[PDB]
């Protein structure tokens, strides 16, 4: 390493590995954390929450069109009622899909997503090409996921800059006559409330 | 400010990495288990960070090697670090010595301590969040409809208001309310809240390509001006 | 492009390494003596880049973490071999193995040819350059004291056109005359010479900061509209 | 290496070491290049040229009224006449600090520089911390040289987008009295050539 450059040399993994672990034992002994609050809460992001919560209100919009509507005109309100409130879940909004009006969402600033609604992000979500890449050739972006949509559907970006979140209501699509709520909410794909896929039929 | 973790509409940085959602895996190593832990364990106790304005300076001010290179939850842990440190709940010697410790020796044995009262003000945290709405005295400054300008601002400390979106034309969508103020809430200057707008623009004002492409933005009132 | 490589303006790369000129070595490695002679040997002979159009975008195509951690002169190898092998001259494959072969036997004895003739081909360019300036028919849009708006565009190729001084107001300094337009000659698109200005920037237009500080950045006719 | 997180692992400097060895081999082999072409350029560089050229354009300017005038109105001709011209040469301007205007060289976008008057770069002339930040706060970064400026003096950046050059002319100090053409040319810093600094009293 030259003095010059110390900018060319990132920090190894195993650093950030040996500072998580010097940070959680410094706090233990201090009083200010303890083994079950560090359990508890990797049990609740790890196991405990879900895309299958996004799931089961998509599919209640789909087969209870009352529902539906209540959940567009304040979905705050109906999504708290069903227990779909935390932290990173405080103010989630649902924004419809329909045949020409595609939505995706992002944070180009970060990571920020619904987790008590969606669970955790995925991978990509939170790395450099998906955040730079979709507020500006979101149709290329969209692509390169199999989602081809004509010049005739309009997309809307919507970038989660607040602690307002938002979570798409995909469309139900063919091929699904007769199946019940419980059904059509295994069909429900973490991606298509993010809005990089469509539903296939089944 | 104007940091690497504000990518949007840069180029180069490739083709996005899809994986099957029930191959996406959650964490590979326990550290990303236990960053989650300690932001989580730490903000439900205002250590470091009383909400996630804090949490999100602390990442932004990482040099830009480590930024792109660290992982996603190193950034976490970064942050916790940071944050830590800057209010006095821990000492920069003490936890450098113990990070080289844990470098050196990375079996040496973590200490144990059950406390099921912070549990629950953990749990506390998780099922009831830290909502940043707030009421003011103060008439929101735009309405639903109405066109702006973004500034042509360049804050040297945190804010909300992407590079991309500045100095840009385009009309407010929602009137959201008051919400804490990221820009003074990040540096421990207040909560300050202001009116928090939904903001639409066109791919035309943003970036010349006529097509059917929108960006809605959530901005604070004093990020726009009227025209 | 919007890459990293476009950093007027950013914030969190942190201090100046200040080292006195008499201090400040050239080289501390063979291999960034080798990409020196690699550079100008190619370019001398229009091998793989006629110019510095070509050369540029090769080094704004790195991956961003490849761009921060190369160092300097990596960037140069980068370039190289990016524009060698997409004119044909070199062979993906073959350079990969041979990459290999010193990677996993740094010593391999490299093969040595003297070739006098080229040593005067090479001192031709150094001492002779490679000006830009070109004449063309057309007759200059902007004059100096006109006041121009620059454009909001976002070329994904290559342009000298900075993001900081997008969508600014500023002042004709100076004609130049036609140059090589690299927006097109990076591609391998035609010289296509366009008029080349000076532009005066104000410190408040640039940044919204009122102080005496001004930057004049040469921008290219196309880069900008009459108001 | 997780192959959703590829862009997190640089090329060790021992790729670039080993690509560059690669090229130069091949390149050989293929007559494309010689051994005394690629060490007539390094001497060119690493020696032939260097601050010194620029220094006497600086002492003379100094020393002579009548070519200080000519070099500000037309410093493509009078450097060219003085043999100062070549690759990343060929177009230099001659930007004069004066009392309230003080100048300063970069280029953002990479790190061009008059080779054939001033030699290579500085190496923090070629690093991000000095390219982005000079052009938004020109008076912390030269506070960081030593050159703390009033707010009375009007800084002017230079950014070098095209393949035009710009050198500075720095003021002649006091002190400097009966001193002659040669020996004030040993007080002219690489640094004042780019505006990061003033030039001391001896
Ligand atoms: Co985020
Ligand atoms: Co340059």
């Amino acid at each position: 390493i030259d003095p010059r450059f110390p900018h060319h040399h990132p920090r190894p993994q195993s650093f950030w590995e040996a500072r998580a672990k010097a940070l959680e034992s410094l706090l233990i002994e201090k009083g200010h954390l303890s083994s079950d609050a560090i359990e508890r809460v990797i049990k609740h992001y790890e196991h405990e929450l879900g895309p299958m919560n996004g799931a089961k209100v998509v599919a209640k919009a789909w087969t209870d069109p009352a529902f539906k509507q209540r959940l567009l005109e304040d979905s705050e309100t109906v999504l708290r009622e069903l227990g779909y409130y935390g932290l990173q879940g405080e103010h989630i909004r649902v924004v419809e899909n329909t045949d020409t009006v595609h939505n995706v969402v992002v944070c180009t600033l970060c990571s920020c997503y619904p987790w008590p609604l969606l669970g955790l992000p995925p991978s990509w979500y939170k790395e450099p090409a998906y955040r730079a890449r979709v507020v500006k050739e979101p149709r290329q972006v969209l692509k390169e996921f199999g989602l081809d949509l004509p010049d005739s559907v309009e997309i809307r970006v919507w970038d989660s800059s607040s602690e307002i979140r938002f979570m798409v209501l995909p469309q139900r699509p063919e091929g699904t006559e007769g199946m019940t709520e419980e059904e059509l909410a295994k069909l429900v794909t973490r991606d298509s409330m993010i809005g990089v896929a469509k539903i296939e039929p089944p | 400010m104007n940091g690497i973790h504000d990518v949007g509409g840069m180029d180069g940085f490739g083709k996005v990495m899809y994986v099957k959602e029930e191959e996406d895996i959650y964490f590979t190593h326990d550290w990303e288990r236990l960053a989650f832990g300690l932001v989580a364990g730490c903000m439900a106790q205002g250590l470091g960070m009383k909400a996630f304005d804090e949490f999100r300076i602390g990442i932004e001010l990482m040099r830009p090697v480590d930024y792109l290179t660290s992982s996603y939850y190193g950034h976490w842990i970064a942050t916790v670090a940071y944050n830590l440190v800057d209010t006095g709940v821990l000492d920069e010697k003490e936890l450098d010595e113990r990070t080289e410790v844990f470098l050196k020796k990375p079996d040496t044995k973590i200490p144990r301590r059950e406390d099921p009262a912070l549990v629950k003000l953990v749990e506390k945290a998780l099922y009831d969040g830290l909502s940043p709405l707030r009421e003011i005295s103060a008439s929101p400054r735009f309405k639903v409809g109405e066109r702006i300008k973004t500034k042509n601002i360049h804050p040297t400390g945190h804010t909300r208001f992407p590079r991309y979106a500045r100095d840009k034309y385009g009309v407010i969508d929602e009137v959201y309310g008051a919400h804490v103020f990221p820009d003074d809430a990040a540096h421990r200057k207040g909560e300050n809240p202001q009116y928090l707008y939904r903001v639409r623009f066109e791919a035309e004002e943003l970036w010349g390509y006529k097509q059917k492409d929108s960006v809605y933005i959530d901005l604070w009132e004093s990020y726009m001006e009227p025209v």
